[PDB]
């Protein structure tokens, strides 16, 4: 899972 | 940005008040705030002015080293005024009484406890905590170059907050030393939670949600 | 008593040269390890001995003076080595006759790693143009700062700071310049407190294989962890 | 024991 970036990459 | 305009900034990044919403149930607990802190956390990083012009690697390296001792900060400064209590949130206040209840907890809730009272005996300022919880971040193990400017505008505003109490040249300098050695104290506790966390996982004795799970396997 | 004073006081007390020669062989995993912990064995030694040099130390409680030493050791070690190893870029000069390239790592499982960070922290101290006065004063605040002797560790750590503060000053830069220098000096107190943290993890699990030896010193201060 | 004795001894 890549949670860390998903949610570094949208709002 | 002038230090004071980068402050306002730290100032408005600053997550919300975080509530749990009601032994096993002290860790789940914490792991269950641990989660949620972390998801308001990226948004809070994501406004420091530069973090989302460094490398998305560098982004997801700074969150990865730093995440622990941020949490850890965040619990110092909400704790600074309730001595004997570690107010991890408002539906979440624990004694060493509690830490007792789970092996390995107590030395850890010690550590943040003496810690606090070493912020409360200097009385920390809220813009000195912006400060310095911002440093953890940009300080945590071409784009190099942009980390290095962030983190010295950071420094930067922490020497202009510590200016404006209007103390002496000589005791600015000794508040900075003060403020900053204690970031090893931090970094300490922060070593020490992640291990007992490595540790609870590898048990399988509490949910190690996702966000929580793949921020504690980057270590 | 005075800042000066202090500075002059940690510099006659700095502990001398530990002298250990290379292995005639190039470097095995075993011939690694033994050179790295005799070497750590004797300079624990000195640091005992220079610990006791610090004004005020010896006025701490007993079981004060041990729990800094437990505590700082491995940190104390690594600020000692990135400083002579800062007049020599690439390297690690763990002793005069024991040299070390980033490679000679490749010969002990994980100790790469280890001898990055200790490359890393030391260019950052070669980029600041760490001063000797300054790192004696950085040595004396990593021992002081490893957490009634309380209000007197308190008292010598900030004596430390003063002189630490008194040095940057007596280079002339603007007051502005001198909270910039001593912020980034300090913010590297992690960095190298990281790098021991890694480094006894390390000790501890070289010692789990076998292929640690029997030192007194060195083993009572890895089991204080 | 060695750490005491060298504090105290030495
Ligand atoms: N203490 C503690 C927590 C981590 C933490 C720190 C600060 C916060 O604001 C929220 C949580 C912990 C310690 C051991 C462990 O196994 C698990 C957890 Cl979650
Ligand atoms: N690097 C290294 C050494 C420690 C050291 C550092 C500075 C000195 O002046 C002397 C020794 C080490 C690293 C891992 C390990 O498992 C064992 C050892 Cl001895």
């Amino acid at each position: 899972s890549h949670k860390l970036v998903q949610l570094l990459t949208t709002t | 940005l002038s230090p004071e305009q980068l402050v306002l900034t730290l100032l408005e990044a600053e997550p919300p008040h975080v509530l749990i919403s009601r032994e096993a149930s002290m860790m789940m607990s914490l792991t269950k705030l641990a989660d949620k802190e972390l998801v308001h956390m990226i948004s809070w990083a994501k406004k420091i002015p530069g973090f989302v012009e460094l490398s998305l690697f560098d982004q997801v390296r700074l969150l990865e080293s730093s995440w622990m001792e941020v949490l850890m900060m965040g619990l110092m400064w909400r704790s600074i005024d309730h001595p004997g209590k570690l107010i991890f949130a408002p539906d979440l206040v624990l004694d060493r009484d509690e830490g007792k209840s789970v092996e390995g907890i107590l030395e850890i809730f010690d550590m943040l406890l003496a810690t606090t009272s070493r912020f409360r005996e200097l009385k920390l300022q809220h813009k000195e905590y912006l400060c310095v919880k911002a440093m953890i971040l940009l300080n945590s193990s071409d784009s190099s170059r942009k980390l290095a400017h962030l983190l010295n505008a950071v420094t930067d505003a922490l020497v202009w907050v510590i200016a404006k109490s209007g103390i002496s040249s000589q005791q600015q300098s000794m508040r900075l030393a003060n403020l900053l050695m204690l970031l090893s104290h931090v970094r300490h506790a922060s070593n020490k939670g992640m291990e007992h966390l490595l540790n609870m996982k590898s048990k399988n004795v509490v949910p190690v949600y996702d966000l929580l799970l793949e921020m504690l396997n980057a270590h």
